[PDB]
């Protein structure tokens, strides 16, 4: 067959507001290009506040991932200020961040992307659909999905009751500010934590981790596709002492098939294709700057284009786990050999081919939910009832710095430099906007428009492995524009 | 409710949202969401949730919006942008045309039974319309008046609201067009909002008041550092003097912690929120 192309907006069951649109030929995609539909400019709404209210004007970013923004936010105002966070503030922001983590996965997983698996009841919001959905499993395992799918709406409401526990409330915390932690956990409320921790561990552990091997194993296909650049970027999260040098997710750069080391110096933002002034391009967040121009011809989307000593890379659980290597879970290990006749001990044993695809973005992440209840557990262990979590530092007058940290979704820095005591510039590199950004002033294209190359379209009138394939990078597009 | 039940039909547009009024949704205790998916509304159009996608989906919600025409509920997250013809926020395209979220309002604000203004955002502008944005970032009742659209607006505000101020409000809103059909029952709904389109029975009472640090800013006793839990919040920038909710006795995320308890109220179901309300973290 010859040439269909296929616009879909909105693409649903993402967050934010995004097209994709591709051109088929004889039954598969051969260009896509994504483009982000809303821009509020967070990065022009801080300037001139108080560098403090940036750790809660940068949340609202993003509702899903708001703590994400949160984090990145005060470990800058952190450098900036010379905030020294208390040990045990620091361990109080990483229970209040990784209980998100939880959350943002089991979301993402279920009540995102199970139903490009799984039909729902009769009645909207699970009908109308496609006439010819291609869902392929059992009435038993149908059913599965959705029991689980209902249940993981309570365990995903009781993961914002942990962030709240600590951080004041859910979505939009109160509870991280520059210098740690506004509240001090008490031994009563890690009790409650720890209750609730143990709920939704049981829950990853025994529904969730299970159910993505299982669907998997029914769409093998899905192993084969979506690849694109094979490439990755993890720039360190969760910081594990007070040195600043250990993470539990460290970083790294993986592109045509090596390892190499992460530089922030090496990032730059195009905007060719994207609707800023043209002045503006090829900027490093230091000195970066954010001028709409939304009439601008040629461009297709509010994503600035963010490229790594010019390369094209994707960010998320699949890149943290790909960039760290870690054991698999002892479920995944058992099911990888019962299911798929695979011998697997660490996440790189599923091979490149397979982690980059469709189906090993969703294996990742369900694999990422799992690790991080270790981490979580640990830092229940290691965390002081009663210990001061917070410093009150002085603002100063002129300062810069920046914060790393892994959303969700993946990779996350904010660059503020503060002159007369306010905001100069505030700059914000996340995730969705390392996936889901277009093409660079090269014309090379963002990561989730070259995964979408060579996805299969059988039938044209029922085309749904573009959003398939979309919905496996978890899209954020409020936090890919902003 | 049950699952066979009257539930009336609902579209959830996001313009310049952030997708988290949709998500304190989700966070509702009682009824749980599940409930009030499948027994209370029928909530036929949600990009972030519902099955189809792109022009099908779009062109679902008009075919219900043909049938139930000034009869669905019409809830709207973020704020309405209209400057450069309402680009920057396109929500959908269908018959090779962009969908602007001015376009959209225009199009189903008039054939709504009511439109809920759900976050700080949809209500009053909110973050995307404070200082420095550049988008025309517009509340929903300013849109559709300078639109000449008569719609009733209910405004349920909050950065984001309460899950229960939500629900609350469908349920108050159902519950008076059952008593009353749907004009009269609009009317006693519009009884029951304050000045600002709030509804009085959660946004009728000031924070501050109500504190149970209250007696500590009456004696002078002000906590100098965030994790000094005795002392009251003002120094540290608390501006629950100036706001209108009843977060002191509901409670956040299952009743585990509230702003107050853990930092500070940054007054977010304020109209002048967040510029009236900044800086945060002083007086
Ligand atoms: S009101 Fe707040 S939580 Fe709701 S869409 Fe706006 S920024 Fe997001
Ligand atoms: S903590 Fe805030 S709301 Fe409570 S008494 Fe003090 S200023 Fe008022
Ligand atoms: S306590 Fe204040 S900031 Fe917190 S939710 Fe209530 S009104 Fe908003
Ligand atoms: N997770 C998340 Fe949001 C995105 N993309 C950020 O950062
Ligand atoms: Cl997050
Ligand atoms: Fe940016
Ligand atoms: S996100």
């Amino acid at each position: 067959t010859g040439r269909t192309t296929i616009a879909i907006d909105p693409v649903t069951r993402i967050e934010g507001h995004l097209k994709a649109e591709v051109v088929v030929e004889n039954g598969k995609v051969v260009d896509a290009r994504l483009s982000g539909g809303m821009y509020r400019g967070f990065e022009t709404i801080l300037r001139g506040r108080d560098p403090r209210d940036a750790s809660q004007i940068v949340q609202r970013i993003c509702g899903v991932c708001p703590t994400a923004h949160s984090t990145a936010s005060v470990l800058a105002l952190d450098e900036a200020f010379g905030a020294k966070v208390p040990n045990n503030g620091r361990i109080t922001r990483n229970l209040i961040f990784g209980a998100n983590y939880l959350q943002s996965h089991i979301l993402h997983f279920y009540h995102l992307s199970a139903q490009d698996f799984v039909q729902g009841p009769d009645t909207a919001p699970f009908v109308p659909r496609f006439p010819k959905s291609d869902l392929r499993l059992s009435k038993e395992l149908n059913k599965a999905g959705v029991d689980q799918y209902i249940e993981a709406l309570e365990v995903r409401r009781i993961c914002h009751e942990m962030v709240a526990l600590f951080g004041g409330r859910m979505p939009h915390v109160q509870g991280q500010v520059v210098g740690g932690a506004t509240e001090i956990p008490t031994k009563e409320k890690l009790v409650e934590y720890a209750a609730r921790f143990k709920k939704v561990r049981d829950f990853v552990e025994q529904k969730y981790v299970p159910v993505v091997y299982t669907i998997g194993s029914k769409y093998k296909d899905m192993f084969k596709v979506g690849q694109g650049f094979k490439a990755a970027l993890c720039v360190g999260a969760f910081p594990l002492d007070n040195s600043g040098k250990k993470h539990l997710f460290m970083p790294g750069v993986y592109a045509k098939g090596k390892d190499m080391p992460f530089d922030p110096s090496k990032i730059k933002e195009y905007v060719k294709y994207s609707w800023f002034a043209e002045e503006t391009t090829g900027l490093n967040y230091k000195e970066g700057k954010t001028i709409p121009a939304p009439d601008k011809a040629g461009a297709y989307s509010f994503v600035k284009a963010p490229r790594y000593d010019g390369l094209s890379l994707e960010v998320g659980p699949l890149a943290r786990m790909w960039v760290n290597n870690p054991e698999l879970s002892p479920v995944g290990k058992k099911l990888l050999k019962d299911l798929f006749g695979i011998s697997a001990k660490k996440f790189r044993d599923l091979g490149e081919e397979a982690a980059f695809s469709l189906m090993g973005r969703h294996v990742a992440r369900a694999e990422e939910t799992y690790y991080m209840l270790g981490a979580i557990e640990g830092w229940l262990k290691e965390i002081k009832a009663g210990e001061d979590t917070v410093v009150m530092p002085a603002v100063p007058a002129s300062a810069e710095g920046t914060g790393f940290t892994e959303a969700p979704r993946g990779s996350l820095l904010h660059y503020v430099k503060v002159k007369d005591s306010k905001i100069d510039n505030y700059q914000i590199v996340s995730a969705s906007l390392w996936n889901c950004n277009p093409r660079d002033d090269m014309g090379q294209r963002g990561a989730v428009e070259e995964a979408l190359i060579g996805i299969p379209v059988d039938d044209i009138q029922n085309p749904v492995n573009v959003a398939r394939l979309i919905r496996a990078f978890d899209p954020c597009l409020g936090c890919a524009v902003h | 409710g049950t699952l066979t039940g009257e539930r009336p039909p609902v579209f959830w547009l996001q313009g310049q949202g952030c997708t988290g009024c949709s998500v304190t949704l989700l966070n509702s205790v009682h009824p749980s969401i599940a409930d009030v998916l499948l027994k209370v509304i029928s909530l036929e159009f949600h990009p972030t949730v519902m099955a189809w996608e792109g022009e099908h989906a779009i062109e679902h919600m008009r075919k219900v919006a043909e049938k139930f025409k000034g009869k669905f509920f019409l809830v709207i997250e973020g704020s309405v942008p209209v400057e450069a013809d309402g680009k920057y926020c396109i929500i959908g395209e269908a018959n090779h045309h962009e969908i602007s979220m001015v376009d959209a309002l225009k199009e189903f604000g008039p054939n709504a039974a009511a439109v809920l203004a759900v976050g700080t955002c949809a209500a009053y502008g909110g973050i995307p319309a404070a200082e420095g944005s550049e988008t025309g970032a517009t509340a929903v009742s300013k849109f559709l008046g300078d639109n000449g659209i008569k719609t009733p607006v209910v405004n349920i505000p909050g950065c984001p609201p309460h899950p229960d101020w939500i629900v609350g409000t469908v349920v108050l809103a159902l519950d008076a067009i059952k008593k009353n059909g749907l004009e009269g029952g609009l009317a006693e709904v519009v009884k029951v909002l304050d000045s600002d389109g709030r509804p009085t029975p959660f946004f009728g009472r000031n924070i501050h008041e109500n504190c149970p640090y209250l007696d500590k800013y009456d004696e002078g006793v002000m906590s100098a550092t965030f994790t000094d839990k005795v002392g009251c919040r003002y120094d540290l920038g608390c501006k629950g003097p100036m706001t209108m909710a009843d977060c002191f006795e509901r409670k956040w995320n299952g009743g585990v912690n509230w702003c107050v308890q853990n930092a500070v109220c940054i007054g977010c179901v304020e109209p002048d929120f967040p510029d009236g309300k900044s800086p945060f973290y002083q007086a």
